[PDB]
């Protein structure tokens, strides 16, 4: 079985610039990679064959060789219909395996992320669980990290992220982190705060809630 | 031209078997093998196996030889795939693909989605937040509507109030217990979701449950 | 609906069957180069009229027949390639014990099987491009082995010198060398006939096609009818007709499944993976029906 | 070129070869490098 890695998961392109998507082999595999590319969506393409043969439908923009173990899928120019997943595959060995992971976005200026917590609701608490969401919004780098200071009780096991994919007016992403709960423990830890920490920023946000 | 239709969205219990069509056309069909390719939900790729539908011959990958049959039906032109016993851990789309000639897959199909759970149907519970005590107005003010709950994943939900198309993000929907979560969040410039109402409304059309509920300011 | 075994390639039985092959073919070259000279050999060399005519026509009527009868029998493109590839490859060396059970100038066959393998490892692809033109456009000129040609020529020619020179050495290790050899030959052609039909198993019921069947009782028969008139038409002796004729009959059928695995997947050449099986079982008939007749016919000259 | 089997002039089969160590019969025969193989949409085609 042979392993194909790819180098990068996610690359910045920005527009009239070529991507360079960097396809490396466990083992040589002499000329036999195809690669594909998937739109947002679905609607899985192909684009390479042979590694050095487009496909024939394909743009003549779309190039890239190589040989061994190091690969290349170079796009010159890059127009927005250019902006999707692309996956180098091998058949040298039956197995047939995918690289997997290369994804490309619009490059942009650094946005410090719009940060607001929520109170869990009143109907929320009768129910007989308690849950609280801080927002971050329009923040282009989407590798940002969010913590839950709980008065000095940092914890991670039941926080969930959900991400957004980049929009078109914008090319910047948002947050949605919760902290699931139920009753009797909600009120036993006083207040909260959404603790969002971006690189970009020297020092992070807080936004603290009090019960009263 | 060559297009390849699969059957559509898929939802079994564990440990129930389902089948997946690809119905081909634009060829000839019976000259070209037929790939299967499992994509899970982070998006890696995996290569199920082929088959040749002159003669039926199959050829699987071996983690998926237990749990992965394929027929091709040559009259009416549509490639099948069984799975058996499925378990919580497949999921996601899978896709047909005709491979051209050299080892290659050509054309693909749109894709099925198959997700396996023994949940059943449950409408949302919406739960609308507001601001509270800080009345950190400054510029603008970020309102929102959460829910969750519901299993199935259909569910859509559209201020229709106030609303004015930007300044509308949603999120996709994730997997706490069983069941789906999922929420919305609005910007609304200063001083008018105070005064006028702002509402949150959500459809879920699988248990044909409607919630339209406006949101008081916290006090 | 053909579906080979589950676990063909890889099997006790399988490797079992590869290895008394390979004895059998050592054993057979030993025993059946025991009754050569160097010097006759040396002769046939340097007169080179039965090189030359049977080599001619092998290359001049295997390929032919095989392209004529796919053309006539309305064979598909798979099958039409399959049994050309037959038709290329070089005569095989059960054409030496088969000529030797016509005593047919062993000198002479050993010089035809040699030079007939060199010339297939130099003109094959010549034949493939110039005869498949009109089915299967791709190259194929890439995938015939050639080291691999010339290595089984030399590992089967050594047995043969071995042979000849314990003949030529010692005369008196004959009958105990020879006879041990025959049973030993007699063993392993039983063995192989057993582990074959094991192996094969029901699988041959998808292959016998009667247009496949057809094809390969024809070619071998015609072979040797169409070598046997040639000869006796260039004023040859009538022992060389035997072997020249008996020669460009048999051919070497692992080349052309080679060829064809590497060439195609193994599901576009499914029903015919056998093929190869088939002449080799159809031709062994033909030649045994063949020593036969001929033998009753020698019975009749006393 | 892309065939590196010894043949077995009484063979039948891909795994009849000379060669001593039988790697041909185990789990990774080598005596094929061509995983660029020909599907021939039209093998099946009279003409």
């Amino acid at each position: 079985d042979i392993v194909m890695t790819q180098t990068t998961s996610s690359l910045s392109a920005s527009l009239g610039d070529r991507v360079t998507i960097s396809c490396r082999a466990s083992q040589d595999i002499s000329n036999y990679l195809n690669w594909y590319q998937q739109k947002p969506d679905g609607t899985v393409r192909v684009l390479i064959y042979y590694t050095s043969r487009l496909h024939s439908g394909v743009p003549s923009r779309f190039s890239g060789s190589g040989s061994g173990t190091d690969f290349s899928l170079t796009i010159s120019n890059l127009e927005p219909e250019d902006i999707a997943t692309y996956y180098c595959q091998q058949y040298s060995k039956f197995p047939w395996t995918f690289g997997g992971g290369t994804k490309l976005e619009i490059k942009r200026a650094d946005a410090a992320p719009t940060v607001s917590i929520f109170p869990p609701s009143s109907e929320q608490l009768t129910s007989g669980g308690a849950s609280v969401v801080c927002f971050l919004n329009n923040f282009y780098p989407k590798d940002i990290n969010v913590k839950w200071k709980i008065d000095g009780s940092e914890r991670q096991n039941g926080v969930l992220n959900s991400w957004t994919d980049q929009d078109s007016k914008d090319s910047t992403y948002s947050m949605s982190s919760t902290l699931t709960l139920t009753k009797d423990e909600y009120e036993r830890h006083n207040s909260y705060t959404c603790e969002a920490t971006h690189k970009t920023s020297t020092s992070p946000i807080v936004k603290s809630f009090n019960r009263n | 031209e060559v297009q390849l239709q699969e059957s559509g969205p898929e939802l079994v219990k564990p440990g129930d078997s389902v089948k997946m069509s690809c119905k081909a056309s634009g060829y000839t069909f019976t000259d070209y093998y037929m790939d299967w390719v499992k994509q899970n939900h982070g998006k890696s790729l995996e290569w199920i196996g082929y088959i040749y539908p002159y003669n039926g011959g199959t050829n699987y990958n071996q983690k998926f030889k237990g749990k992965a049959t394929l027929t091709v039906d040559k009259s009416s032109s549509t490639a099948y795939m069984e799975l058996h016993s499925l378990t919580s851990e497949d999921s996601a789309v899978y896709y047909c693909a005709r491979r051209g000639r050299f080892p290659w897959l050509a054309y693909w199909g749109q894709g099925t989605l198959v997700t396996v759970s023994a949940a059943k149907t449950t409408p949302p519970s919406v739960y609308p937040l507001a601001p509270g005590c800080g009345d950190t107005t400054g510029s603008s003010v970020t309102l929102g509507c959460l829910v969750k709950g519901y299993f199935p994943e259909s569910v859509t939900v559209t201020w229709n109030s106030g609303s004015l198309s930007s300044s509308v993000h949603t999120f996709p929907a994730l997997l706490q217990s069983g069941l789906y979560t999922m929420s919305s969040s609005v910007t609304v410039p200063s001083s008018t979701w105070p005064s006028q109402t702002v509402t949150c409304s959500v459809a879920h059309p699988a248990s044909s449950t409607t919630v339209d509920k406006k949101l008081e300011p916290s006090g | 609906n053909f579906t080979l075994p589950p676990n063909f390639g890889k099997r006790p039985t399988d490797l079992a069957l590869s290895v008394i092959l390979v004895f059998m073919l050592f054993f057979i070259m030993l025993s059946l180069g025991c009754t050569m000279e160097f010097s006759k050999i040396k002769a046939h060399l340097w007169k080179p009229k039965g090189l030359a005519i049977a080599l001619v026509a092998q290359y001049g009527i295997m390929p032919l027949t095989a392209f004529v009868l796919g053309k006539v029998f309305r064979l598909k493109n798979i099958e039409a390639l399959a049994i050309l590839v037959c038709g290329c490859s070089p005569g095989g060396n059960l054409s030496n014990v088969f000529s030797l059970a016509m005593k047919g100038d062993m000198n002479l066959s050993i010089v035809m099987t040699t030079c007939s393998t060199f010339c297939a490892l130099g003109m094959m692809p010549l034949l493939l491009y110039i005869y498949s033109r009109g089915i299967y456009d791709g190259d194929l000129k890439d995938k015939v082995p050639y080291k691999g040609i010339v290595i089984s020529l030399v590992l089967v020619l050594i047995p043969c010198t071995i042979g000849i020179v314990l003949k030529s050495k010692r005369p008196q290790y004959m009958r105990y060398v020879i006879k041990g050899g025959m049973i030993i030959i007699l063993l392993c052609s039983v063995a192989v006939t057993v582990l074959s039909a094991i192996n094969v198993g029901k699988s041959i019921m998808f292959a016998m096609t009667p247009l496949l069947i057809a094809t390969s009782s024809l070619m071998p028969f015609i072979g040797f009818l169409l070598g046997y008139v040639l000869s006796a038409l260039f004023c040859l002796n009538g022992r060389c007709r035997r072997t020249v004729s008996m020669e460009t009959g048999c051919q070497n059928v692992q080349l052309c499944s080679t060829i064809l695995n590497v060439a195609f997947p193994p599901e576009v050449i499914g029903p015919l993976f056998f093929f190869p099986l088939l002449y080799m079982i159809f031709q062994l008939g033909e030649g045994l029906l063949l020593i036969a007749i001929f033998w009753c016919y020698e019975k009749f000259k006393t | 070129g892309t065939n590196l089997s010894v043949p077995n002039p009484l063979g039948f089969f891909p795994d009849h070869q000379l060669d001593p160590a039988f790697k041909a019969n185990s789990e990774n025969p080598d005596w094929d490098l061509n995983p660029h193989k020909d599907n021939w949409p039209d093998a099946n085609k009279v003409g």
